[PDB]
């Protein structure tokens, strides 16, 4: 258990600290993330991530 | 005939007065051509705040 | 007294807001090129009437 304990503590940690530019993407905050993908109005994708901790 | 030539520098003086309207307007063509991609740079949302705030 | 300040069109409040700049930019761009061309035809148009003048 004591590895158990540290290696969820460990999973915890990569969802929390996972940050491109300064948003965390794994901690279920990066949702509807829209990329302009076209160069006009509405030609958009969007993505969610869910969160992914222990 | 001396109103013709002196029409004829009115003329003159008229495409002169057009060209540089026009030649103004060549440049806020590029401003604002400019200023359309900083607003495909802002639309991303890998952008922060700090960030669309700084364009 | 009376400075006067510019301020752009909204593209930091959100990536909503930056998309619906493009728009508005790119039909300032239009309405641009509208005057351009109402003021490359006049002088067109001054081009045929000095040489009818001059003749």
């Amino acid at each position: 258990q004591k590895e158990m304990d540290q290696l969820a503590s460990e999973v915890t940690r990569i969802s929390t600290d996972t940050e491109f530019n300064t948003k965390k993407l794994l901690d279920g905050t990066a949702q509807n993330l829209t990329f302009q993908i076209g160069a006009n109005e509405g030609q958009t994708m969007s993505l969610s991530i869910n969160k992914m901790d222990s | 005939i001396r109103g013709l030539d002196m029409a004829s520098k009115n003329a003159q003086d008229g495409i002169s007065l057009i060209q540089t309207s026009e030649g103004a307007l060549n440049e806020t063509h590029s401003i604002l051509q400019r200023m359309s991609e900083l607003a495909t740079q802002a639309a991303n949302d890998t952008n922060t705040d700090s960030d669309r705030s700084e364009l | 007294k009376d400075t006067k300040v510019t301020k752009g069109i909204d593209i930091s409040s959100s990536a909503k807001a930056a998309s619906s700049a493009l728009t508005t930019i790119k039909t300032a761009i239009d309405t641009v090129s509208s005057e351009r061309a109402k003021l490359g035809a006049v002088q067109n148009r001054l081009e045929h009437t000095i040489n009818n003048l001059g003749t």
